[PDB]
């Protein structure tokens, strides 16, 4: 008989780590075994 | 005027990767056009 007020928050607490993929040299490639 | 929102984002999502400076033509295409001039 009593409907709770569904609030619109969503907690998380889940660190990824940190980004380290922009320092490395980037080269787009083709069919494998270059 | 310009809306800056094209449907060409379907590839930068994952199919492409931003900030890579990819070459415009395959190396095979270059050498193929190379030997084809002789």
């Amino acid at each position: 008989f009593f409907t709770p007020q569904v609030l619109a928050l969503e907690v998380d607490c889940n660190i990824e780590c940190a980004s380290l993929l922009d320092l490395y040299g980037q080269i787009e490639v083709s069919r494998s075994t270059f | 005027p310009a809306p800056s929102a094209n449907p060409a984002k379907i590839f930068i999502r994952r199919f492409f990767s931003a900030g890579v400076a990819k070459n415009v033509v395959s190396y095979s295409n270059v050498m193929a056009a190379q030997r084809a001039m002789e």
